[PDB]
């Protein structure tokens, strides 16, 4: 059923981000992160994130950063790879004005547009309830191999293409099939599943092939 | 996700129609119940309680009085919280609860998915987007975001750009987001105000006190503190007295009796005063329409008035007249 | 509709908790002072807070051997000798291992993983923390798999041999009927490798 | 999950043949390119080469030489960082390599950080990927594998060191381990050794430290370790810089009673070997992984199949080796890079 595949696909997408969000919530309660606001010891912070990403590769964000109440105080250096310079990072920080929610963000970079899910979480001092600042996680959807492989593998469809309106942003095509991505875009059982973030439908669609 | 109050009404013209009709019924004299019932209707209420804020208490008094005036036959049983399981069993016709924590979500979802009880959610006026298939019978309250925007507009007038402030949140959850982060965002966007510090509290006068001390011991240099609830505001008033920092302006949130007394002493500078009794009256009118097989709006928000310590005792008295028309008797 | 996602999600949840807990000052401190009451309560907090995502047993090692386990292991047949061989079998960290071992009370099908306990300042490895899920007669997991996938019943099978099921015992069929009514087969993949494990759903 | 090197070649017999063929071409004298190209190929290298270890310096020297001797027309952009440092430079260099649509991007895979970057380059339309210093294909990437994984198998080299310590020392010997930073290297060099030594000889691990992959970091972890556990007969180090840092630590504490290994056997390690400061190391026949890359690129240009993976070989070297043995190993190892 076309609607049963569509529901399956959105459950997989949703549970991938629900796990990244659980992970982010949990690691954000670390004393190392808390203490960084006082110590500003960057060696300790980096070792800590190195350690949790080694523990969990499939749930690590593409990039992350820390703010206080004025601005970004630390970034992990990964965002630059994706065309996200300091300026664009700030704009991300400023677009995510509420905690505990994924935001879909489409920004232009010098290497093209970037399609991201970004969320923030407060870093508290548990003895005072002080909000020291915020931890951000961004997932870059563009050429996101692991997510395309999850959607394909756990739905048992043959291939997936992620599109923004209908520019292709990622796909699971090996290159040995009867069709390319352009053929898929030209609307043999291809199904459109719209991507919903924070209960609001975005410009993104998942296209499944069977 | 949540719809904004006006956003929801704009999205669903039928829902605006229905909310307007309810606002009008609330405004006009009680038109008693057309369809008499076979039994007395059963209502369970589960409210916070043990609060300096009189919102919940007054809400029940306003509700019962309008129910009496419409000639509704009810058995009302109430619990104030220092078990939602103990409430489930009683097989009521209308359950009145609230939604702030993810713990409330978990329960509401269970009540919506596995019961017949018509659910009224008090102190939230922003419909959950994921429930567009099966929305609660009524979301009723005074819109948190609207009240915060009003407080923000006022602060934006009293202080020049780049002014320093701190924030005392409620406990973590929905109230903190829609009162605190709404205020923070507007004042930052519009007035270039600069936030020095923010603290989540335990939603008590004690923790309101403690948080303000902690805040001021670490960031003494603010021109105002924005508080997100009544009890937290009044705790912070004490802490300011103790540290002798009445140079620091502070707000109340709700404008109940205790806030009004503090306003009149100049302990609170400003509050956003809600026309309190309207939401007790709305819930009665909503129950009546249900009993008359009439459509009932998903969402109802009451109105606010801005109150400052400069206001006449006559202005205050005329507001107490509208706001507590029922719960003052 | 797929139990595959729900299954994997469950073990990903367990793993996320384990990774996070292992960074706790509580576990690091236990290496030095051995306050078994503090530790046991720490894990009680997490367990009753999330009864759905908790290992059937836990243990801690230092470089010399096992310094603590939660008491649960022996009830599954996992005696001290077998616990010891588990510790040595799981020789890389941060990865799930599918282990099947003979115990005195029957074959045992498990997923085991370990994470190093580090001093975040010195870089010292104090030891390792393990979590194990016993798959045999895992009713709670079978119940979670059944309700979250909206199927009528679930049977877990290790190489054509049943080891857990969600059957109530009153349905017009038994587990034997399931192995030869719409049944679907979903094989389990562990650390990128397809295992002998298979989930059989009924509608 | 990763495939073991032999495991991957045994699983896909066709890959064994491709790899075998590549080893022959690396061993044999250069057969120049048989299909000239309409423009130079664009090669971008992003390596953690700013180390006391000359592995990465020599890998590129030998690669370029072979590209030259193969008459391959190329342009090479080369960026070297410190391990765990120059993070912004590293992200920028990778971005610039993809932006300018390099034909080949030569990179590495130790951490989740590297993995995330590589996952975003896998479906690239323009850039082929060579991952240096890894020879264990990622299972999840089957059917979307990079152009080449090339290196000296970490496990094999750790197995060889483990066998040798197994012979030097009696059962239940006490040792400590100085890992690299957290990641693939520490897992395949360190945990491989620990595992084999524990099950075959009952050696007893007294302490282990992750480090920052530097000399100073090795010094510091060695000092901290021996302060708590002075009663060890050897220290297993997972990398060159870490090992040489530990060397300084044992001297500062007057402790060359403790035996310490190197890992790799480049110039600085060889000097420390012949000087008596390192007791043992696993020596890589270095230049073969630079050469293999040039040969792999030649094959791609002549439209031939290229193996997914290539590992070079080691020789064991001790402080008791003659100046004759070392010199002859250096002529094998540094045949291009010394010349
Ligand atoms: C109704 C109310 O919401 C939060 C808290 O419960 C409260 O009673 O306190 B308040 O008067 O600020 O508003
Ligand atoms: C190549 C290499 O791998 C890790 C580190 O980068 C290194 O240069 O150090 B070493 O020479 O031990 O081997």
């Amino acid at each position: 059923s076309k609607q049963q595949t569509s529901a399956l696909i959105h459950n997989i997408f949703d549970s991938h981000f629900a796990a990244i969000q659980i992970h982010h919530d949990s690691n954000s309660k670390s004393e190392v992160i808390r203490d960084f606001y006082t110590d500003r010891d960057t060696d300790v912070l980096n070792f800590f994130f190195l350690s949790i990403d080694q523990s969990d590769p499939s749930h690590t964000p593409e990039f992350r950063f820390l703010t206080d109440h004025k601005g970004i105080i630390w970034d992990d250096g990964n965002a630059h790879f994706y065309g996200v310079n300091d300026l664009i990072l700030d704009s991300l920080a400023n677009r995510v004005s509420f905690s505990n929610n994924w935001y879909y963000i489409n920004v232009m970079t010098s290497i093209g547009s970037r399609h991201m899910l970004v969320r923030r979480v407060p870093i508290l001092d548990p003895s005072t309830g002080e909000v020291l600042g915020f931890s951000f996680n961004a997932v870059v959807l563009d050429n996101n191999f692991a997510l395309m492989e999850k959607l394909k593998s756990e739905s048992n469809v043959d291939n997936v293409v992620l599109v923004a309106n209908s520019v292709p942003l990622a796909n699971s095509l090996i290159g040995d099939e009867p069709y390319n991505v352009a053929d898929v875009l030209q609307r043999l059982l291809v199904i459109e599943t719209p991507i919903v973030v924070n209960a609001v439908t975005t410009e993104l669609c998942l296209l499944t092939v069977q | 996700g949540y719809w904004g109050y006006q956003e929801f009404l704009d999205e669903f013209p039928e829902q605006r129609n229905l909310t307007n009709a309810l606002s009008e019924a609330v405004r006009a004299q009680p038109v008693p119940l057309s369809k008499p019932t076979q039994r007395p209707i059963k209502i369970s209420v589960v409210y916070p309680g043990q609060q300096v804020s009189d919102y919940w208490v007054r809400n029940i008094a306003s509700f019962e009085k309008r129910l009496y005036k419409l000639n509704i036959n009810y058995q009302l049983n109430q619990v104030f919280t220092r078990s939602l399981m103990e409430a489930l069993k009683s097989k009521s016709d209308y359950l009145i609860f609230t939604l702030d924590t993810t713990r409330h979500r978990k329960f509401v979802e269970h009540v919506l998915d596995s019961t017949n009880t018509k659910l009224i959610l008090q102190n939230i006026t922003t419909p959950v987007r994921e429930w567009d298939k099966h929305q609660p019978f009524l979301y009723v309250g005074f819109d948190h975001a609207e009240g915060s925007r009003e407080l923000a507009t006022e602060f934006g007038k009293f202080f020049p750009k780049h002014t320093y402030y701190s924030v005392l949140y409620f406990s973590e959850g929905y109230i903190s987001d829609v009162r605190g982060d709404t205020f923070i965002h507007q004042v930052n966007r519009d007035n270039n105000f600069e936030l020095q510090s923010a603290y989540y509290t335990k939603a008590t006068k004690q923790s309101g006190y403690d948080a303000a001390k902690a805040s001021l011991a670490k960031h003494p240099d603010v021109d105002f503190i924005y508080a997100c609830s009544t009890d937290v505001a009044l705790g912070a008033v004490d802490a300011l007295a103790e540290l002798g920092r009445e140079d620091i302006m502070i707000n109340g949130w709700g404008g109940g009796s205790a806030e009004l007394d503090a306003i009149q002493k100049g302990d609170l500078d400003i509050t956003v005063m809600r026309m309190n009794d309207d939401t007790g009256i709305a819930m009665a009118e909503a129950i009546k329409w249900d009993l008359e097989d009439k459509p009932v709006p998903t969402v109802y928000s009451g109105d606010f008035e801005i109150v400052t310590k400069a206001d006449s005792p006559e202005r205050i008295e005329a507001l107490k007249k509208r706001a507590f028309r029922y719960s003052d008797n």
